[PDB]
């Protein structure tokens, strides 16, 4: 086995830490939803070759400019989240989080995950953000950006049910390997 | 860690840690404070843990068995004895507030009331310039680590005998070198996740929220000075590149 290093990267709203935990133990807790990531390594088969797959959150690095780039090391694939409850989250990608991977992380695949899915119907999300004129992200305006950020794909999960969960890190293993 | 500790900490939550008769006892607000406090604690004991297996199994055993050119081990783990001196020292602190805090006549049933004043003595005073002065260091010298790393498994064959060695055992699989550099990197910036999500259960005591509230804000004020003291040394740098910055 290979081994692989895979960084999510994103707002702190994003999700991106519920995403590494689902993953990691393969269920969406039931007792308590941890607050912290430490790392994880995921023993990962994709198209017949075995990867160890090392995973870092940069939760909590996203106000320390200096101290966040040292999570950057030998990354060999980004995950780069938003929301789709959060338009907002989706606004910083271009000019904030995606000029700084490009620096830090040159000719890394950047694979764009529009995380927690599950509210583009839910009825308490639509209410709440169409008070400020805004709507859940829609699937052509996720794609429409991972084009225009020159993004490897664009994916699609839930945390919450799991759905998409296990394709997001199999496609990041098949782009790390690439 | 040592099995007292670890079986203390063996369970996902403080709710599965207890026994169910004494949980049934508590309001859901005081399990909800609980369990992110347990959160706290726990990675503290797997963050001390990670010092360990950097000074005792990684830069011991290079001492011990390897003939490297002097100035390397210190170069590849620097500041871990003072990393390992603020750490324990802390963990001591959190396990005998949870060891007070215990009914009599059990061993893992307990109620921490009043964390707050020991975050505030973590974070404050000499040693939350201790914790400054070592983090500003270790984080500056985070990258030169990694490259010295990386230059000595490729060219170095006892060096790297000796690396696939002593992290061979599964118990291992997560903490490789580069891995033990990284997730003390990113310890740091844990505790205001850890400490905000306490404050929003720690509402029913308001000398608990006010403690807590002014914890956070000097966890805060350390971060932003150890961010603002962080520049990377890189090996054989010149002078020029440097006043160039
Ligand atoms: C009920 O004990 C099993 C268990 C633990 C958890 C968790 N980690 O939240 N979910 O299920
Ligand atoms: C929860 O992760 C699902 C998953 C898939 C794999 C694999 N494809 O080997 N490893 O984990
Ligand atoms: C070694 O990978 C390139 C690199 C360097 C850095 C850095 N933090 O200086 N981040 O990524």
């Amino acid at each position: 086995a290979i081994r692989k290093k895979l960084v999510i990267v994103g707002d702190g709203a994003c999700g991106k830490t519920c995403l590494l935990i689902v993953f990691s133990k393969d269920q969406f807790p039931e007792v308590y939803v941890p607050t912290v990531f430490e790392n994880y390594v995921a023993d990962i088969e994709v198209d017949g070759k075995q990867v160890e797959l090392a995973l870092w959150d940069t939760a909590g690095q996203e106000d320390y400019d200096r101290l966040r780039p040292l999570s950057y090391p030998d990354t060999d694939v980004i995950l780069m989240c938003f929301s789709i409850d959060s338009p907002d989250s989706l606004e910083n990608i271009p000019e904030k989080w995606t000029p700084e991977v490009k620096h830090f992380c040159p000719n890394v695949p950047i694979i764009l995950v529009g995380n927690k899915k599950d509210l583009r119907n839910d009825e308490h999300t639509r209410r709440e953000l169409a008070k400020m004129k805004q709507e859940p992200v829609k699937p052509e305006e996720g794609r429409d950006m991972a084009n225009r950020i020159g993004a490897f794909g664009y994916m699609e999960c839930s945390a919450k049910t799991k759905d998409g969960v296990r394709e997001v890190f199999e496609m990041a293993t098949r782009a790390a390997l690439q | 860690s040592m099995e007292m500790d670890e079986k203390d900490f063996a369970a996902d939550s403080w709710s599965l840690a207890v026994d169910s008769s004494f949980l049934q006892q508590h309001k859901k607000e005081v399990m909800k404070q609980q369990d992110v406090i347990y959160e706290l604690i726990q990675t503290e004991l797997h963050h001390v843990r990670t010092l360990k297996i950097m000074t005792r199994l990684f830069r011991t055993g290079m001492l011990e068995e390897l003939h490297l050119e002097p100035g390397v081990v210190q170069g590849l783990f620097p500041c871990v004895d003072e990393l390992s001196d603020i750490h324990t020292r802390f963990l001591s602190q959190l396990l005998e507030r949870r060891r007070q805090a215990l009914c009599p006549g059990s061993t893992r049933n307990f109620v921490i009331h009043r964390l707050g004043d020991l975050l505030i003595s973590q974070f404050s005073g000499p040693s939350a310039e201790q914790m400054c002065k070592t983090y500003s260091e270790f984080c500056s010298r985070h990258s030169k680590a990694l490259k010295l790393y990386k230059e000595l498994y490729a060219r170095d064959k006892r060096f790297q005998q000796f690396i696939r060695k002593v992290t061979r055992p599964a118990v291992l699989k997560r903490h490789g070198v580069q891995e033990c550099i990284l997730l003390v990197t990113q310890r740091i910036t844990k505790y205001p996740l850890l400490i905000s999500r306490i404050l929003q259960h720690s509402h029913g005591i308001e000398e608990e929220r006010q403690d807590l509230t002014t914890a956070l804000g000097l966890v805060k004020e350390l971060l932003s000075n150890v961010d603002e003291g962080i520049y990377q040394l890189e090996k054989g740098a010149r002078l020029q590149e440097i006043y160039n910055r």
